[PDB]
């Protein structure tokens, strides 16, 4: 069970958990149920922590980090 | 558009190819309206062949300022084959096909609520092979640069409306085919911190991976560059 990880400055959060393939197959009845459970979960977890972060009130707004997951540029460096 | 420091939001080029059908054409509608106020579509088709030459995707991405492409084709080799595709500097950067399965569901088959446009959606990944496996890593990625919309330092707490869910279908060994990947897009509601309930608002799609492009180790440095 390891830990989620955090990419608050994308609003992301990873998740290695084991998945099995027989909850998730395309026959299994509550396949819907278990992927919505897995990130409802999640999701609850990203928002505790995106609701720990400093805030201001101009309105309630968070101050995001910089994003952490390497993105490629669009168009070269200037 | 001329390069800056600081980019601007991805545009992405929606590109029913020649062989895109009814089906195909209503996913792509649904998927590209979750990606606006930042998307282009072209309403007629192209006979685009992306692993045979990839040349018309570089003049589209230059012609219509869009850094990101869908190309939507469909035989019966590669049913409902979406082909994504980066560009940087208008040149193919990579490209991966994903072919949606017949389990697709579509905004329509989920009770309308309402959905505000542009915001900046939040993203969950469900599996390890998204930090470990070179496919996976590329998924991830993707979809991330694809959706994430603005980078913003301010985040207005009551703009978390939404988020895509990304979940690889079960765990695998190298030498076993490479699961498929759950797309998922919930609504957030919630009741008394609160506990958070979601709503599934579409589309439903069960992606099939299919072939690959990749950059080269000096493409990756330029791209990646500070």
């Amino acid at each position: 069970g390891p830990e989620a990880v955090y990419d608050l400055g994308n609003l992301a959060a990873f998740d290695s958990n084991v998945l099995d393939k027989n909850d998730l197959d395309s026959s299994n009845a509550r396949r819907e149920e278990k992927i919505k459970s897995l990130t409802r979960d999640n999701v609850q977890l990203l928002i505790n922590q995106l609701l720990s972060l400093p805030m201001k009130t101009t309105m309630t707004l968070l101050q995001l980090p910089d994003p952490t997951t390497d993105l490629p540029r669009e168009k070269p460096l200037p | 558009r001329e390069a800056k420091l600081v980019e601007n939001v991805k545009q992405a080029l929606f590109i029913p190819g020649q062989s895109c059908n009814k089906n195909l054409h209503d996913i792509m509608v649904d998927l590209s309206a979750l990606k606006k106020p930042d998307m282009k579509r072209f309403n007629r088709k192209n006979d685009i062949h992306p692993f045979e030459d990839m040349s018309p995707l570089e003049f589209f991405s230059e012609k219509n300022d869009c850094s990101l492409m869908v190309l939507m084709t469909s035989s019966k080799k590669r049913k409902n084959n979406m082909t994504f595709i980066r560009t940087f500097g208008y040149k193919i950067y990579d490209m991966i096909e994903l072919m949606v399965a017949d389990n697709f569901k579509l905004l329509s088959d989920f009770k309308k609520l309402t959905f505000t446009v542009g915001l900046k959606p939040m993203f969950t990944f469900q599996g390890a092979a998204f930090d470990t496996h070179p496919v996976y890593k590329q998924i991830k990625s993707l979809f991330l640069d694809f959706f994430r919309g603005e980078s913003t330092d301010l985040q207005d707490v009551a703009g978390l409306q939404h988020v895509i869910s990304m979940t690889i279908q079960g765990d695998f060994q190298d030498g076993e085919p490479l699961p498929n990947v759950l797309f998922r897009v919930y609504k957030l509601k919630s009741y008394k911190l609160p506990r958070i309930e979601l709503v599934e608002i579409g589309p439903r799609l069960d992606f099939k991976i299919g072939r690959i492009h990749t950059p080269s180790p000096d493409m990756v440095t330029e791209a990646h560059k500070k």
